[PDB]
Order: structure tokens, then C-alpha cells, then sequence
């Protein structure tokens, strides 16, 4: 089930041209909404004065159809930055006219076409049209991925093509792109339209796009192949870039007339609806996750907040997650009790933040699969899920599980544990205040306890995603600074972004902290190498964490527990995007902060520019102790 | 009103074209309203252009006419609208007009077309930054070539060098081709060009007008800004010493002499003047078609 539309510069008719293309299994069509001959003119007389109609009538389709069937073409002639006057003031007028027939029709999207350097006056004319009334239609940026002049044939004598890499000039495309979302502030309604050549590029070039508002990619006839039956296919290397696109769920669009005029039109969309069909399906994860995709989510806090019923039942929908868990334990048990005490030592177990007892249940079958006894205590604060912890320990467990109601900081525990189990971990490990929950429970661990998990380590890497840094701009409220939404990080399935230097260690926590003078304050510097051109919009954040000895779970994508759904990355935005050039180095600074009430993150980017500092004295952004 | 004719000839005058007898080719589409389509007349009386009711043949075509030219005395090519490249051949009795092959080649609109010094092959522009040049008898594309980086705006054939032709684009390149060399372009040395014509007396001369209004002449330089806005074609008369027929989108025709000066101005026309063509028995008399539905005979002093 590909999404797919045909793109024509030719329709003699709207009536028959969108049932022909239909019939062969497309669904949309991208036309011109004016001729794309009919040159206007705007000023100069007697060619203003032509008689009407100045296009086709509105009539000629529904009003449904025109609102998910049809996206608008910007007229070819339409040069808005011309270096003649007389040309630009035609234009300027000129698109101001299609794009406010587009929006008379109430056309989903809108076509125009960046082929050149300076499309300053193109951007001024359309962010004009976007400040003309509140509308949700969006305009699609038609950019080559490799630029006419970079694909034309050597044939021009006296005029040779290049033969030395220009490792900045083949990212010219982008650059284009870029400049021209900048000077439109980066309107959520600005997308591009990908237009892929015969003859791809580098593959730092496609990395370029990574990260990229990319809505639709459009597929020339005259790239693909032709295999033995006669059917068009594409080269291996173009089947790779498909797959990229497939994940980012891209619109595909098929432009040039049929060359392969032995077979019916509909073969080159059947390729498509066949490469679709072949790949890895979704992994029990990306089922999952799919939905969640770029989608910003607060932090959770289950210290400051008591998590409702349904977020319980996430937690507990992860069974290989628990599962390390119970290995943890088992393999734990046997180092403390041998074999010959198995009978008179029992080990006291103390969760730590129970909710509704998977660990509970974990510990029950860790101990039985190990063949010792443990006496089992379970504390939750959270005096909701106490009722589903008070429910299970009458109707199941029985007298061996104690529920505590009680905040595992203040607890006066009846006698000291031999293994405490805690699952107060966040995306960027200690983010929900893990070392000072478990600092307070210390003191009724044993001397030779042990603490489960043992130690954390949270993971930072420099992404590059223009997508997300506009969803988190998004993010600006009524009542609290205008830039608040930059200084917070937020858990977030990150999809289309690019990682721009691999994950380093961050912020390190071990339990027990037997150390006399305990300080969860942390200042980290870090510098990542970076081999690419691109711009930095934020941080990702990862953990890993030891259970006990080798049982580990780990979110950080080169260690990632496989299978595991628990814990998004989580996302650390900065307030301007910085420009990073080839072989620079990013270097940023993280603080975590606290005081009595409070723990939080402040960051700033020292290299190759110097950002502001962010979240300064938690302004924006605390947790709850 | 001739068979299978349409009854309703369409508004957008593209393009006009006389042939040795001195029928008029006539070359429409429309641009705008319900259909999107084209068609093609032939007038052995000139003067009864454009009415439909008194021509000699008639047919319509799927999709606008960009650009035509003659192929002989009875062929007619056609640059469509569809991207296709069209030849269509009178009869015998040159009361219909038939389809020859319409094969579908370019990506984009066929915005120019041009028929080479031997008669046999076609040379064609179009928006997919393209450039082909046809067998005429074979139905096939020859050679595809890939020079520019923008739309092709117009092309040439040379008069008499058979693998000789002109070519522009909004690139801002000028290119001189031919096809016995390796590399067969060759660029020569501002504003966009957008018309190109040879010197019908000598070889190694064209002239070329930009989107500015500005007619230069160029060998293998002289200048004269002679309209307000994109020369649209440039026509050379059938004289020894030939004239310049210079039309243009600021809705005037302009003619010039040797020396790029203006001998005749006409502004007959309300909308763009899109073609010229002259008599062959009257080497005064002027034709030239537009978007205002107009045929007008010019008397050109000289
Ligand atoms: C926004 N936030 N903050 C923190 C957590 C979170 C998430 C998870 C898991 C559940 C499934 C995907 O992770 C866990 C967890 O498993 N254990 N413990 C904690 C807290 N210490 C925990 C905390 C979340 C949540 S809400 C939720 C609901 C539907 C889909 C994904 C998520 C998701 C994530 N990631
Ligand atoms: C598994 S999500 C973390 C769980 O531990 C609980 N929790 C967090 N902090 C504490 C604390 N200080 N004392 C007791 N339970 C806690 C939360 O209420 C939630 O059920």
C-alpha cells in the first residue's frame, strides 16, 4: 500500500485526464491549475486587457476532489527572480494569482520548483501568500537531489563538465533548500519534493536530506531500467534509496511520458506497489512504535506524579524488559545463598517502586527457578496502585509479599534488605531522580547488599532533524516565556533526524554509593567529531544500565536490548540551529543541577559556536523531588 | 467547411507558415477554458484566414500546438503539448489532414521543432532540458542530447549544412551544433535568449533577440533594442537583400533592415504576436498571427 501520484504538464481535459489516471491505480494527480503556456501580462497595456476566462472553471470537479485529488502547479514561466524588472513584477503578480486560485480551491498542496541559487523574491512571495489568512495547505519544494547543470552530458566542446569531486558543491541542492526555508522562518506548510536523478549522488549528499520535512519524492520514467520481460525496474542503488524513503512514508510522484510503450502505464506504479511489498515487515518494536513516530511526549515523572492505571499496564507490556529482571535476580540469589543453605536462608527482597507488581512477580519466579526462599517486601507510593498491589498479595501471594504504602525515603523498614529492585529508570536514566530515591532507601540495605540495578549511564549524541526542531517551536504557550519549549528535553520514538557522531557516555550513577560525601551533581564536557556538513538542532539522549553482572538493558542503538519496546530516546533541543561544517568538532556542556526541592539539566554548545546556556536554574524545566 | 474538420477553431493563434504555392498553414490551440487541446488549418486563400467556414483542410489534435513547421509541401510537424513530437501529411486531394506517427519522447511540452537542411530529419526542444533529432522516415529518435540545464527556449536548423543547428535556452547559453564532431555543441559568447535565425545569404550569421528586447547580430557585435519585452520569433524576408521580422509579447511587430534599424513598426495586434511568415508571391506582403484571434496582412515598404 503505497501512496502515489502522477505528476502531468498536459491535461486537455480534467474529467478524462483524472479518470484515466485513477484507473491505473493512482491517487492523486499534480496539474497545473493555469496553462502552463498561457504567459499573463500584468501591467503593460493592451496585454492586460485580454478577455476571459483567465483558466477552467472550478465546477468541473467536486469540491472533495479538488480537496484530495488535485495538487496545484506553479506555471513554468513564473521567474519571481529574474534579473529583468519587467519579468519580475509579471511573476510576482503572477504567483500570487495561482497560488490564490490554489487556495480558492482548496487545494491540498502546492508544486514550485527551486532550480536555482537565489529564490529570495520566490520566498518573499510566498511567505506573503502564508501570512494571507490562517490555512493548513501545504507547498511542496521541488529540489533535484543533483542539480541540471551537475547531470548534463560532456558533450559541450568548449565547455567541459567538471571531473574533480566538489565535495560542497554536489550539496548545492540543499543549500538551495535551505536558504529558502530560512528566509520563510520555517513554516510548518514548507515541504520538500525530493526529484530523484538517473545517476545518484554521494551518499553524503542523501545523508543531507536526512532529517528533512521530505513529503513526497518524485520518480522520473526516463531512471528506470529495463529488465528481460520488459517491464520497468530500477538499478539496485536506486532500490536502496526506495527503502530509505519507504521508512519515511513519502508520497511518491511519477513524472515523463511512458518509454516503455510495450506495456500499459500502470507497470511503472506496480514496481513501486512490488518494492513495497518486499521488505524486513514491522519487528515487534516498530509495530509498536509506529504511531509514535517523532511525536514529542512530556517526561514522565513518577515521583513528583502518581502514574494512572493505563500507564501501569505500558510498563507491564514488555515481557523481555522483566524477564532481565528475573535473570538478575536468579543469578543474583545463587552467588549470596549456596547450596547448602538453601533451606535455612532466606533472602530479603525489597522492590523499590512496585507499581503493580511485575517485579513482584519477576522476584516470585526468579526465586522459584533458583530454588531458594526469599521474603518479599513491596513498596509503591502511589497509594492507587497500592490498591492493585493489596488486591494481588490477598488473592495470590499471600503472607510471603508485604505491601508498604510509603515513600521508600522515609520508610522505617522493620529490618534491613539483602537485595533492593528498582525500576525508577527514564530515557536518560536518572532523569526521574533514580540516585535520590535509592540514596534515602540505602540505609536499610545491608552492609554487603546488593542494589538492582547496579549501576546507570546516560548517552548523548548531536541529531540533526529541521522536522524536529519546528515541532518542538510548535511547542510555545499562552502563559510562560515564548522560548520555554527549547530549555525542556522531551521523550520523543525519534524517526527522521540524523546522527551526526556517535553516542558517548554522559552521566554515571552505582548503587550502593558507599562514598561518605554523596553528590548527584554532575558537570560533563563532551566533544563529538563531526564528518559531515549539516545543522544542529539538538542532543538525544539513551541510557544503559546493569542489572547485575552481564544482564543489562540498554536503549542506546549500537547496545539496544533486542526486543526490548520500554523507554523512547529522549531529546535535548537548543533554541538556534548552529552550522556544522566538515571535520568540526561539536563540543557541548551538560550540568545536572539540584537543590532541596528540584533536579535539573542545564546544556550549552561551546563548539564550533557558542550557544546560550539552557534551562539555566531550572526556569523552564525541574523535576520534582 | 471541409470534413472532419472542427466547426470551432480555437482562440491562441501559435503559429503561421506559407509554402511554395502560397497556402497559408494555419497553427492554434487553446490555452484556456473547459478542453485544452489544439488544431491545425491550411488556407489556400490567405485572406479568408481565420474564419473556419472557407478553409482548405482542418483537424484537431489531443493537446495544444507549441510550435510547427512544414515538412516539404504536404507534411506538417508538430510540437505537443503531451510531450510527443507529431508529423501529419495531407492527402492527395489536400482536403484532409491525416496523422503520420505521434510518438511520445519528451518528458515536458515540445516548445520548439525545426526541420533539417535534407528534409528527412527534425530537430526538437523541450522542457525536460532535451534536445532530438528525429528520422523523419524511420519514426525514430536519432540521437538524445542532453546539453543545457534548463528549458530548451528554441532551435534551428542550419539552411544548408544538413548537421548544423542553433539552439537556446534559460541557462543563458547559446549553442552551435553539429553532429560530425565528438562533442557536437559548441557554446557561443547577458539576458536569457529566447528566438534565434539564421541569415538566409550567409552562412556563419545568425541573429538572436532575449527576454530584454534586445535583436543582436552575431558572427561565428552589433545590437538594437527593438521592443519592451521577450522577442518571440525572428523571421528573415525571402529578398536578396533580405528584411528582419522581429515579433514580440509587447503586442508589436517590428521590421529591420541590414543594420538592426527599424523600417516599419506595427502594433495591430491586442495580445502577443506570436509568428511571421512571408509571401512568396508577394515579397511585401507580411503575415503574421497572435493570441487576439487576428490574421493580419501587413504591406511592408520597401
Ligand atoms: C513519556 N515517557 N516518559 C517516560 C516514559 C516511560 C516509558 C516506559 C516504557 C513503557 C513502554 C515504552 O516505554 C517505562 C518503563 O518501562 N519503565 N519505567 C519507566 C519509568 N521509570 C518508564 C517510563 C514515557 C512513556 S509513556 C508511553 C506511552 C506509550 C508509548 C510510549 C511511552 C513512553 C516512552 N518512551
Ligand atoms: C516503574 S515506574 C516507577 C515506580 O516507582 C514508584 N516510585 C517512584 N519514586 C518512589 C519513591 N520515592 N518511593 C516509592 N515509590 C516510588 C512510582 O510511583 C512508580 O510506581
Amino acid at each position: 500500500r503505497v501512496s502515489s501520484g502522477r505528476d502531468l504538464n498536459c491535461v486537455p481535459e480534467i474529467a478524462d485526464t483524472l479518470g484515466a489516471v485513477a484507473k491505473q491505480g493512482f491517487d492523486f494527480l499534480c496539474m497545473p491549475v493555469f496553462h502552463p503556456r498561457f504567459k499573463r501580462e500584468f501591467i503593460q497595456e493592451p496585454a492586460k486587457n485580454r478577455p476571459g476566462p483567465q483558466t477552467r472553471s472550478d465546477l468541473l470537479l467536486s469540491g472533495r476532489d479538488w480537496n484530495t485529488l488535485i495538487v496545484g502547479k506553479l506555471s513554468p514561466w513564473i521567474r519571481p527572480d529574474s534579473k529583468v524588472e519587467k519579468i519580475r513584477r509579471n511573476s510576482e503578480a503572477a504567483m500570487l494569482q495561482e497560488l490564490n486560485f490554489g487556495a480558492y480551491l482548496g487545494l491540498p498542496a502546492f508544486l514550485l520548483p527551486l532550480n536555482q541559487e537565489d529564490n529570495t523574491n520566490l520566498a518573499r512571495v510566498l511567505t506573503n501568500h502564508i501570512h494571507t489568512g490562517h490555512h493548513s495547505s501545504m507547498f511542496w519544494m521541488r529540489v533535484p537531489l543533483v542539480a541540471p547543470e551537475d547531470l548534463r552530458d560532456d558533450i559541450i566542446e568548449n565547455a567541459p563538465t567538471t571531473h574533480t569531486e566538489e565535495y560542497s558543491g554536489e550539496e548545492k541542492t540543499w543549500m538551495w533548500w535551505h536558504n529558502f526555508r530560512t528566509l520563510c522562518d520555517y513554516s510548518k506548510r514548507i515541504a520538500v519534493a525530493l526529484e530523484i536523478g538517473a545517476d545518484l549522488p554521494s551518499n553524503h549528499v542523501i545523508d543531507r536530506w536526512l532529517g528533512e520535512p521530505i513529503k513526497a519524492a518524485i520518480l522520473p520514467t526516463s531512471i528506470f531500467l529495463t529488465n528481460k520481460k520488459g517491464f520497468p525496474v530500477l538499478s539496485k542503488m536506486h532500490q536502496r534509496l526506495i527503502f530509505r524513503l519507504l521508512k519515511l512514508e513519502v508520497q511518491f510522484i511519477i513524472t515523463g511520458t511512458n518509454h516503455h510503450s510495450e506495456k500499459e502505464f500502470c507497470s511503472y506504479l506496480q514496481y513501486l506497489e512490488y518494492l513495497s511489498q518486499n521488505r524486513p515487515p514491522p519487528n515487534a518494536y516498530e509495530l509498536f512504535a509506529k504511531g509514535y513516530e517523532d511525536y514529542l511526549q512530556s517526561p514522565l515523572q513518577p515521583l513528583m506524579d502518581n502514574l494512572e492505571s493505563q500507564t501501569y499496564e505500558v510498563f507491564e507490556k514488555d515481557p523481555i524488559k522483566y524477564s532481565q529482571y528475573q535473570q538478575a535476580i536468579y543469578k543474583c540469589l545463587l552467588d549470596r545463598v549456596p547450596e547448602e543453605e538453601k533451606d535455612t536462608n532466606v533472602q530479603v527482597l525489597m522492590v523499590l517502586g512496585a507499581g503493580r507488581g511485575p517485579l513482584v512477580n519477576a522476584s516470585l519466579r526468579a526465586a522459584k527457578q533458583a530454588d531458594r526462599r526469599i521474603k518479599l517486601y513491596a513498596v509503591e507510593k502511589n497509594p492507587n496502585a497500592v490498591v492493585t498491589l493489596e488486591n494481588w498479595q490477598f488473592e495470590e501471594w499471600g503472607s510471603q509479599v508485604t505491601v508498604v504504602s510509603s515513600d521508600m525515603r522515609e520508610w522505617v523498614a522493620p529490618e534491613k534488605a539483602d537485595i533492593i529492585v528498582s525500576e525508577l529508570l527514564g530515557s536518560f536514566a536518572d532523569n526521574e531522580l533514580s540516585p535520590e530515591c535509592l540514596d534515602g532507601a540505602q540505609h536499610f540495605l545491608k552492609d554487603d547488599g546488593v542494589s538492582i540495578p547496579g549501576e546507570y549511564t546516560s548517552f548523548l549524541a548531536p541529531i540533526s532533524s529541521s522536522k524536529l526542531y519546528n515541532e518542538v517551536r510548535a511547542c510555545r504557550e499562552k502563559d510562560r516565556d515564548p522560548e520555554a519549549q527549547f530549555e525542556m528535553p522531551y521523550v520523543v520514538r525519534l524517526h527522521n533526524f540524523h546522527q551526526l557522531s556517535a553516542p558517548q557516555p554522559c552521566f554515571t550513577f552505582s548503587h550502593p554509593n558507599r562514598d561518605p560525601m554523596i553528590d548527584n551533581n554532575r558537570y560533563c564536557t563532551l566533544e563529538f567529531p563531526v564528518e559531515v556538513n549539516t545543522v544542529l538542532h539538538g542532543f538525544a539522549g539513551y541510557f544503559e544500565t546493569v542489572l547485575y553482572q552481564d544482564i543489562t538493558l540498554s536503549i542506546r542503538p549500537e547496545t539496544h536490548s533486542p526486543g526490548m519496546f520500554s523507554w523512547f530516546p529522549i531529546l535535548f533541543p537548543i533554541k538556534q540551529p548552529i552550522t556544522v561544517r566538515e571535520g568540526q568538532t561539536i563540543c557541548v556542556r551538560f550540568w545536572r543541577c539540584s537543590n532541596s526541592k528540584k533536579v535539573w539539566y542545564e546544556w550549552a554548545v561551546t563548539a564550533p559556536v557558542c550557544s546560550a546556556i539552557h534551562n539555566p536554574t531550572g526556569r523552564s524545566y525541574t523535576i520534582g523531588l | 467547411l471541409p470534413p472532419n474538420a472542427p466547426a470551432c477553431m480555437e482562440r491562441q493563434l501559435e503559429a503561421a507558415r506559407y509554402r511554395s504555392d502560397g497556402a497559408l498553414l494555419l497553427g492554434a490551440s487553446s490555452l484556456s477554458g473547459r478542453c485544452w487541446a489544439g488544431s491545425l488549418w491550411l488556407f489556400k486563400d490567405p485572406c479568408a484566414a481565420p474564419n473556419e467556414g472557407f478553409c482548405s483542410a482542418g483537424v484537431q489534435t489531443e493537446a495544444g500546438v507549441a510550435d510547427l513547421t512544414w515538412v516539404g509541401e504536404r507534411g506538417i510537424l508538430v510540437a505537443s503539448d503531451s510531450g510527443a513530437v507529431e508529423l501529419w501529411e495531407l492527402d492527395e486531394n489536400e482536403t484532409l489532414i491525416v496523422s503520420k506517427f505521434c510518438k511520445y519522447e519528451h518528458d515536458d511540452i515540445v516548445s520548439t521543432v525545426s526541420v533539417l537542411s535534407s528534409g528527412t530529419q527534425a530537430v526538437s526542444g523541450s522542457k525536460d532540458i532535451c534536445i532530438k533529432v528525429w528520422d523523419l522516415a524511420q519514426q525514430v529518435v536519432l540521437s538524445s542530447y542532453r546539453a543545457h540545464a534548463a528549458q530548451v527556449t528554441c532551435v534551428a536548423a542550419s539552411p544548408h549544412k544538413d548537421s548544423v543547428f542553433l539552439s537556446c535556452s534559460e541557462d543563458n547559453r547559446i549553442l552551435l551544433w553539429d553532429t560530425r564532431c565528438p562533442k557536437p555543441a559548441s557554446q557561443i559568447g547577458g539576458y536569457l535568449p529566447t528566438s534565434l535565425a539564421w541569415h538566409p545569404q550567409q552562412s556563419e550569421v545568425f541573429v538572436f533577440g532575449d527576454e530584454n528586447g534586445t535583436v543582436s547580430l552575431v558572427d561565428t557585435v552589433l545590437s538594437s533594442a527593438v521592443h519592451s519585452q521577450c522577442v518571440t520569433g525572428l523571421v528573415f524576408s525571402p529578398h536578396s537583400v533580405p528584411f528582419l521580422a522581429s515579433l514580440s509579447e509587447d503586442c508589436s511587430l517590428a521590421v529591420l533592415d541590414s543594420s538592426l534599424s527599424e523600417l516599419f513598426r506595427s502594433q495591430a495586434h491586442r495580445d502577443f504576436v506570436r509568428d511571421a511568415t512571408w509571401s512568396p508571391l508577394n515579397h511585401s506582403l507580411l503575415t503574421t498571427v497572435g493570441w487576439d484571434h487576428q490574421v493580419v496582412h501587413h504591406v511592408v515598404p520597401t
